DNA sequence: ATATGAAATATTGCATAG
DNA sequence: CTATGCAATATTTCATAT
């Protein structure tokens, strides 16, 4: 693997250090030479040292270890993610399709493209909910490992959303509960937790379980405030207003929730979402 | 049910 | 070493895998054995595979590599961080002090402790600004490496704040600019970037550079919205209101910023900050 | 200048 | 299912050379 | 400053054993 090597050399030159300087208290300068030429994989001790001195998150050296064009792929991923957030499914569909037809080998990145492409296809009504789900399940059946440990959970969340908005509330709700459970086990990804609770809350609400919906909503609002996340907080206040209405709370409490939602939709420029707020 | 599910 | 080993074994057992199962497509079962007994450090390929199948961020295995009690330490850091956010310096001073007096050896965690203890000592007026700055500079002079790539910059931000609020605007402003420059070189830490620009905007304002202050505020607010962070956004709106007033904008523009700040202070329960909003 | 610097 | 000796591979340090 | 032979260390596999 010569890709790791030149990434280390590139960043060392960029930092103005020589091999001798870099090797200090870590290893011999000749081992740095051999690491940069690709002739050797470094041990944990040595890598940890090099990453520290160069001020590079260690996962970076693993990322560039096998597949190419890692910086561009990461910006691509963040772009798609932003667009998905904005519900710009047409663009996602085109953007991801273009990338997909390069036919490059990189299972985890290819899986990400396919996941996003299918969801986009489904939202655009180019494919039916049942076919989307089956394709998504097939990505799962890949049992793909990968750098991003949460990718399968993200695919399960899409699957659960699609069951839920096509009448299969029980199946959707049970899948949401499984995701929250699998999350208990994994390291903290609290933004995702908030997102799953939100979708789950929507499904509970569609199933007329108003109290449980509000439970999930308030839990997710609490998590959002504690981590200072605005990603879903507008939607959550809106949802909580919905629950408050069905549960027959006082009009003021109901109005409060919707005002808080309208606040976030405004400042975050969520134009689409602003419609739902008619007559409340 | 105007707000979409979040993918 | 023994720590990595038993940590891999613990997580494997937790996942109900056997050494053979874990080893499939990665390495021989006997190497998993020798890795768990701490006889060997595993190579990047093998570690990478093991982390993927076990769904652990690979940094986790490096964190546990050398020093003990890593989970407790990380929760401690998170608590200190939240308290700092809340300006609960008394509690920070006590909490950190108890931890420091254990005299455990762990340079990076040591440094984090001292950094927070001095800042708290400084804010509680137990020590003068000049002594605090000197002690912080001594931590920098450690040239400490470590897992948290940003810690030195965090300490720099503290030093700059202290210069700024003790009349040394020029030295403060200049150190803020160095920090922002060092960030563009490092991997993204956009929340930190927002905090630095905020502190900088405060210094600029104290130096009567109202237009540059507003520039930093608006830049920081734009980053805040893009990354969906609320951490500093109320303060930013307040500060935007401050500059708008000095630059003699229309009263409605000014009142807008202040209302927006009042909104975030309410929902984030920033009671302290609400004081500053009297008469506007 | 009532708001504090953010440490 | 795990663990260990012994052989086979892979790394790193030290001397030295361009 | 970097790179490479070669010796010294370290890891991994394969064959077994408990
Ligand atoms: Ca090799
Ligand atoms: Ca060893």
């Amino acid at each position: 693997a010569e890709k790791l090597g030149s990434e280390i050399k590139k960043i060392r030159v960029l930092r103005g250090l020589t091999q001798k300087q870099l090797s200090e208290n870590i290893c011999h300068q000749s081992e740095v030479s051999r690491i940069e030429s690709g002739a050797v994989y470094p041990s944990m001790d040595i890598l940890q040292g090099i990453a520290a001195k160069l001020q590079i998150p260690i996962i970076h050296f693993y990322e560039v270890l096998i597949y190419s064009d890692i910086e561009r792929k990461k910006q691509f991923k963040d772009q798609v993610i932003m667009l998905c957030k904005q519900k710009r499914y047409k663009e996602i569909y085109n953007k991801v399709w273009n990338e997909l037809k390069k036919e490059e080998y990189h299972p985890e990145f290819q899986q990400f493209l396919q996941w996003q492409y299918y969801v986009a296809a489904y939202v655009l009504k180019k494919v039916d909910y049942e076919y989307c789900i089956l394709e998504l399940k097939k990505l799962l059946n890949q049992q793909l490992t990968g750098i991003d440990v949460y990718q399968n959970l993200y695919i399960e969340n899409a699957i659960a959303n699609i069951y839920a908005e096509n009448g299969y509330l029980k199946k959707g709700i049970d899948l949401f509960e499984q995701i929250l459970k699998q999350l208990e086990a994994l390291h903290d990804n609290e933004e995702f937790d908030v997102k799953v609770r939100y979708n789950h809350a929507k499904a509970l609400y569609l199933d007329s379980r108003y109290e449980e919906s509000l439970y999930q909503v308030n839990k997710a609002i609490e998590i959002s405030c504690r981590i200072n996340s605005m990603a879903l907080i507008g939607q959550l206040y809106y949802q909580r207003g919905e629950c408050l209405r069905k549960l027959e709370y006082e009009e003021a409490e109901i109005e409060d929730a919707y005002k808080k939602a309208s606040f976030f939709f405004d400042i975050l420029e969520m134009h689409a979402y602003k419609e739902a707020l008619v007559n409340k | 049910a105007d707000l979409p599910f979040e993918f």
